[PDB]
RNA sequence: ACCCCCGUGCCCAUAGCACUGUGGAACCACCCCACCCCAUGCCGAACUGGGUCGUGAAACACAGCAGCGCCAAUGAUACUCGGACCGCAGGGUCCCGGAAAAGUCGGUCAGCGCGGGGGU
RNA sequence: GCGACUGUUUACCAAAAUCACAGCACUCUGCCAACACGAACAGUGGACGUAUAGGGUGUGACGCCUGCCCGGUGCCGGAAGGUCAAGUGGAGCGGUGCAAGCUGCGAAAUGAAGCCCCGGUGAACGGCUAAGGUAGCGAAAUUCCUUGUCGGGUAAGUUCCGACCUGCACGAAAGGCGUAACGAUCUGGGCGCUGUCUCAACGAGGGACUCGGUGAAAUUGAAUUGGCUGUAAAGAUGCGGCCUACCCGUAGCAGGACGAAAAGACCCCGUGGAGCUUUACUAUAGUCUGGCAUUGGGAUUCGGGUUACUUGGAUUUCUAACCUGAAAAAUCACUUUCGGGGACCGUGCUUGGCGGGUAGUUUGACUGGGGCGGUCGCCUCCCAAAAUGUAACGGAGGCGCCCAAAGGUCACCUCAAGACGGUUGGAAAUCGUCUGUAGAGCGCAAAGGUAGAAGGUGGCUUGACUGCGAGACUGACACGUCGAGCAGGGAGGAAACUCGGGCUUAGUGAACCGGUGGUACCGUGUGGAAGGGCCAUCGAUCAACGGAUAAAAGUUACCCCGGGGAUAACAGGCUGAUCUCCCCCGAGAGUCCAUAUCGGCGGGGAGGUUUGGCACCUC
RNA sequence: GUAGGGGAGCGUUCAGUCCGCGGAGAAGCCAUACCGGAAGGAGUGGUGGAGCCGACUGAAGUGCGGAUGCCGGCAUGAGU
RNA sequence: AACCGAACCUGGAGAUAGCUAGUUCUCCCCGAAAUGUAUUGAGGUACAGCCUCGGAUGUUGACCAUGUCCUGUAGAGCACUCACAAGGCUAAACCUUAUGAAACUCCGAAGGGGCACGCGUUUAGUCCGGGAGUGAGGCUGCGAGAGCUAACUUCCGUAGCCGAGAGGGAAACAACCCAGACCAUCAGCUAAGGUCCCUAAAUGAUCGCUCAGUGGUUAA
RNA sequence: UGUUAUGGCGUGCCUAUUGAAGCAUGAGCCGGCGACUUAGACCUGACGUGCGAGCUUAAGUUGAAAAACGGAGGCGGAGCGAAAGCGAGUCCGAAUAGGGCGGCAUUAGUACGUCGGGCUAGACUCGAAACCAGGUGAGCUAAGCAUGACCAGGUUGAAA
RNA sequence: GAAACGAUGACUGAAUCCGCGCGGACCACCGCGCAAGGCUAAAUACUCCCAGUGACCGAUAGCGCAUAGUACCGUGAGGG
RNA sequence: UCAGGGAACUGAAACAUCUCAGUACCUGAAGGAGAAGAAAGAGAAUUCGAUUCCGUUAGUAGCGGCGAGCGAACCCGGAU
């Protein structure tokens, strides 16, 4: 607590709250024939993670009409799957 | 920067409606009241600012 | 050490000591001009092997 | 009395024929022994910095006034 | 093309001072007036406003002058890189290169541009 | 000389001048005493005692006696006032809800012992600023200078005796002075006597020596183990050179093998230990105290509210609680006559104070050993040997600020000094005219730097601004430094432009913890709030200044442990200031004459016996 | 070439596996002039009177001159 | 209960020990450090420097030349500051003559340093990552301080060696001079040093010196 | 091979150190004993292997001259920020200045094993003065209480 | 510490059906739960004793003991 | 195993909290096992549903001279 550590001006706060999964685009879209998303099919499309919900974001730069079921998604998502055909559903 | 019992007085910024600190040392030594300033906060600029609480 | 988790040295995507500028900044201040606004980053290139060691796992 | 210390720095930075870069520093003094020549700035402690890119030029002129430039190369 | 004057640079004493001579309406200066714009913590000395005479005396420009400044060789030496030695020591020498300061000779009171003006 | 005496003590280096006694003094104690042992209102000791009785303390037969100063410390007493804990009480402030209401924070006043304040007490600490040595004694066991000065004794006396005095630093109960007797005590002198000496001899016995029998020990790198000189880690049997020396014993001496024994007593070091001390920190036994239980009755006064129901504090008084004593079946349990005390005390919880009795700890480092002295951060020169950098208990001097202007900007002015000449001056200055690369100035220290200003003034103002900073100097890090440009908006100037503190380099310091203003991120069912975060900022002789803990002084010769020739005292080594000795020149003294003798000022060497320096072997 | 880092191996005990040896005689001990770059390995002889090499692989109570080391035995001091 | 400024036994307990000692088989390769800064730190630690192994990069390394720039030491000098010798003038200032200077500088090398490039030779460097050790130096020469221009003294700068370096020389001897040991050999040439004898090697050549045993301890 | 004469040469070993044959430490001799280990799905790296954008189970159950079952969970997969949150982007900020991060021309992990090293444990071995708890001792010694014993002989000659 | 709740010593002292406690002071809403009475296999720990097994020792090892807590030391606990 | 009572060295490179640690020791009671146990709970899903133990959550949330360092629980799987 001396020798490089402590003395040093910080405290922050720690809180720690949600923390969503990443889909990568190119992982629904590229590949895969559509099998539908849904929340249960969607566990083995390597996205197995439980206890916490689904988020939807955007890497992949491909037309391709899909449907995505998720929990919360990116508003740059959205207005990438729509413009390619599709619709993504959000709990009420 | 020691502070004690002595002359000058390191003293606070205030503004009518804005909110901003200078922090300036003065002192009370030959003139020490007229503390009326001019500092634009983080609003519409330009305000009647004082740094004598 | 539960410290090192609010203690400037986040890891980083690379693994680097995330750090600030321990200057001067509450109790002693009211000289210089933008030396109390300098609140960047830090990083050191000789002491981040000795550093991260008590917090590279709990990233 | 074998009280007292100090290690102090100064001198010249950036030498003759140095092709030197926007923001590098020239040389440290106290006063104003070497002035600002073309494109070569002061700051507060009579620092000599550059203002752009080039080939940090000498000149004296019989000592007394130093100066300092800078030569684009491109 | 000749010269000259005025302005403005490079150069920022080998281009500086002193002494002395030349210049008289093209230019420059002094001078005259100056309740007001403007102004000297007092005074229109200087800033400034409006312009004759006179003068060139002073200042300025040029020219002579090098008494003093300034600059400043050759030769030699001080010191010294490197190489190799001496004395108990303070110290000192040899070889090989580099190479002062000072002083001496001497050198010159500039030189080089741009613009405007008025004369032959 | 000391102590009065008999006596007592360090089992195993101290028998004394130690302690202890009779005698004396101060003080506490009202009897379940004071006091003490104890987890325990049990029990016990004091004491089956009880006021010339018991506990504590000091002094120490006896005789003459015991002074001056109580400011502080302690204690006793007084106590108007000043402050002070829990508690009693409650305004205001604040949160949540539709509300009733349920709830955080929180006073004025009042409130115990103490402390402050007043006085007194010294055979209490203690002094000789609260006052200063009354008697007696005096170089005494206090003595430094000192072997003091004189006298006595001796042929000759540093100690001894007697006086005197300049008592470094005697003194009346940590008693002063003196005193018969006493003393395995300490000091000096004398008589007698002597092997204690001059100065040793002779004799004896028990060992030592020899033979037979039995037969250890500490120690031990290995040994085939000389002398002188030199070298080597600096005092050589294994190194060098020279010298000497056949092999092997026995009896004997102790110079050497830095001989043995015991990781060293001293000394230093270690964020080692232990015992002890106090006005070091802190806590506690113990004790004091208010309130609240056990814990009730009858009156008066004082407080108030409610429509006499009362609730409290204090005084007083009586008793069924409780406590204690006697008699009959001593300790009790018991019924009783009763005796007294009796709402206090004791005990339990809680508050505050006192508290070295006890307990756990702290008490720095550098340092030509340690201590003492001095010094730690920052700024400037020099050392620093021409980049930078660079040590010392090397050589000098500063800072822990200041300025509402000494800032920003825009205008404007040109210094010190001398000479000449002038009036309250007759050195400087006030004025004027010359000379004058500044020989001045720049708030302070210094260097660098500045005349086209970073010198001096005036107008206008608050760039001593917010959100940032490519790219660099510097540091191990963490810091620290410099900076164009860009944005929101301002200042001066006609304008270009400049300005995000001052010619720069010191005028300061991490993190934690907290105060204040602001913004609204989180707020553990939800919606708020407490609280936390972020921006800003406040607290720091943390001066041992990169800061240990919120909070800390000494002592050990009663000492322990872990280490060190990393480090001192002895010795040796190196050096040679100092010490000792020699030499050179020669002024002069020596009646005359430098040198028969002596040698001012001054200089050159030797030795290694002095005091030292250094720290090399040996802790 | 010291501290230090890196590499390749020897040796010992246990374990699995394989090839085996042993009364005409194992291990152990004793001698030796041979082999290998080292740690080491082998032949022969002597002693012995029951068990044990080599190869490969795995695991360690794995290699001693020191610690005023621990245990044990025997020396020196001496026939003192 | 034969050793008490806190008994003995057992246990906590293998308490802590920035301390002392000790730490065992082999060969091969590289190869340090005793510096800087901070520390209740100074014989201990952290970080940097220095070492090794791997990977990447792959000449950026090194020496040296040229070009360019920057620094005020040695010397020197008297123009500022302090000090200072003689004389003139009438104490200072000024003049002639003459000085001394770490904290004076009108002047000012050698050398050094930064950058660029290679006209040329050579060989490494940087970055990322695992493991370290070292943070007590010593001597001599030169350049300083401190000290008596003393010390095998002490404290810094720089070069070399010792430390971890054998071998030859200097009698002996860490350091000095010459030289960096892969292994074998009854082979040869040299360095520093020497060539009568004790060890190898011309009692060698020519021209001088010294009557001393100087060489083979010093000065006024 | 053994032994030996003679010649040359030749400063034990370790430790600790600037520096050791040291007159510095250790050690009589030999034998045997005797010191860098083990654990934690821990952390980090090298090497190796099986899978691979996925890679693996733990407790346990059932079977044991054999092992399979068991996917609660952990690591990859998105970052940035104090946090809400947003997302190939997010924090500071009244929108363009920068820090961190993706894309870089380009770099996958995971489980197990052996090994380097870190951490937490006694952590390489041996060693102290000391501190704490419980208990044993007054049969030595310092004292008290209770009950008993002992002091030849001689001298001096108080009160009454 | 914003510090709930459980527990306890000393003082005090509530309700029970439009009830009581709790849900990290507190309040409303909402949600969970009903003390002041008791008992109760198994899954778990350990091992004197017994069997089996061992990349466990083979006697300076292994328990201290190939039997002995004996001899031996201490007043004793105790050591051995 | 439960209960009454309850250290210090050591660590924080000093030491007061805190750690060591409810460790050691002491004592009481009882068994072949004990403790615990049938909700005024956990928890945030309008859920699970005696207790204990194992895995995991996770070394997270959180505690702390915010230093040294200490350290849960719910969900889920499993023994029963
Ligand atoms: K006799
Ligand atoms: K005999
Ligand atoms: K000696
Ligand atoms: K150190
Ligand atoms: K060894
Ligand atoms: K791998
Ligand atoms: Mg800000
Ligand atoms: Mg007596
Ligand atoms: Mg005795
Ligand atoms: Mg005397
Ligand atoms: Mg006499
Ligand atoms: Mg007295
Ligand atoms: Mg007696
Ligand atoms: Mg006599
Ligand atoms: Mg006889
Ligand atoms: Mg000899
Ligand atoms: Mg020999
Ligand atoms: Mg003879
Ligand atoms: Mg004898
Ligand atoms: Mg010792
Ligand atoms: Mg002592
Ligand atoms: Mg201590
Ligand atoms: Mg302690
Ligand atoms: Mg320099
Ligand atoms: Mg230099
Ligand atoms: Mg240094
Ligand atoms: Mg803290
Ligand atoms: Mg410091
Ligand atoms: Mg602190
Ligand atoms: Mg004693
Ligand atoms: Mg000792
Ligand atoms: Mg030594
Ligand atoms: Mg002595
Ligand atoms: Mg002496
Ligand atoms: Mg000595
Ligand atoms: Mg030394
Ligand atoms: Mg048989
Ligand atoms: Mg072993
Ligand atoms: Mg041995
Ligand atoms: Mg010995
Ligand atoms: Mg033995
Ligand atoms: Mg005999
Ligand atoms: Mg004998
Ligand atoms: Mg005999
Ligand atoms: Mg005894
Ligand atoms: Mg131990
Ligand atoms: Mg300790
Ligand atoms: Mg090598
Ligand atoms: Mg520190
Ligand atoms: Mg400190
Ligand atoms: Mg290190
Ligand atoms: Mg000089
Ligand atoms: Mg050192
Ligand atoms: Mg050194
Ligand atoms: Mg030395
Ligand atoms: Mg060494
Ligand atoms: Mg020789
Ligand atoms: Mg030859
Ligand atoms: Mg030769
Ligand atoms: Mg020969
Ligand atoms: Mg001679
Ligand atoms: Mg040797
Ligand atoms: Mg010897
Ligand atoms: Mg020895
Ligand atoms: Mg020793
Ligand atoms: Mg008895
Ligand atoms: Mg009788
Ligand atoms: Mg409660
Ligand atoms: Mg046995
Ligand atoms: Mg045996
Ligand atoms: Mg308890
Ligand atoms: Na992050
Ligand atoms: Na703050
Ligand atoms: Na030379
Ligand atoms: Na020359
Ligand atoms: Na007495
Ligand atoms: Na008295
Ligand atoms: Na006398
Ligand atoms: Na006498
Ligand atoms: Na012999
Ligand atoms: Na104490
Ligand atoms: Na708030
Ligand atoms: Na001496
Ligand atoms: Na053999
Ligand atoms: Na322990
Ligand atoms: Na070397
Ligand atoms: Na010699
Ligand atoms: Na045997
Ligand atoms: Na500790
Ligand atoms: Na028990």
């Amino acid at each position: 607590r001396s020798r490089l550590i402590a003395r040093l001006p910080k405290r922050g706060f720690n809180n720690v709250g949600t923390t969503y999964e990443v889909v990568k685009l190119s992982q629904l879209q590229d590949l895969e024939d559509t099998t539908f998303d849904r929340d249960t099919l969607e566990a083995y499309r390597l996205v197995r993670r439980k206890n916490r919900p689904v988020k939807l974001l955007a890497s992949g730069e491909i037309s391709r009409a899909v449907t995505v079921h998720v929990d919360a998604a990116s508003a740059a998502a959205i207005k990438a799957v729509e413009a390619a055909g599709g619709r993504v559903v959000l709990p009420e | 920067a020691k502070d004690g019992p002595r002359i000058i007085v390191k003293m606070e910024s205030s503004a009518g409606t804005g909110f901003y600190y200078t922090t300036t040392k003065n002192r009370r030594n030959t003139q020490a009241k007229l503390e009326l300033k001019k500092y634009d906060p983080v609003a519409k600029k330009h305000v009647v600012f004082r740094e004598k609480k | 050490t539960h410290k090192m988790a609010k203690r400037r040295i986040k890891i980083t995507g690379t693994g680097k000591v995330m750090a600030f500028k321990s200057g001067k900044r509450h109790q002693n201040t009211g000289k210089s001009g933008d030396e109390i606004r300098g609140k960047g980053k830090g990083f050191v290139l000789a002491k981040a092997e000795w550093a991260r060691m008590k917090l590279m796992l709990p990233r | 009395n074998g009280r007292d210390s100090n290690p102090k720095y100064l001198g010249v930075k950036k030498f003759g024929g140095e092709v030197v870069k926007a923001g590098n520093i020239l040389v440290r003094q106290r006063g104003t022994k070497f002035k600002a020549g073309q494109g070569v700035g002061m700051g507060r402690d009579h620092t000599l910095f550059a203002l752009s890119d080039g080939k940090v030029v000498f000149i004296n002129k019989g000592k007394g006034a130093r100066f300092i430039s800078i030569e684009a190369a491109q």
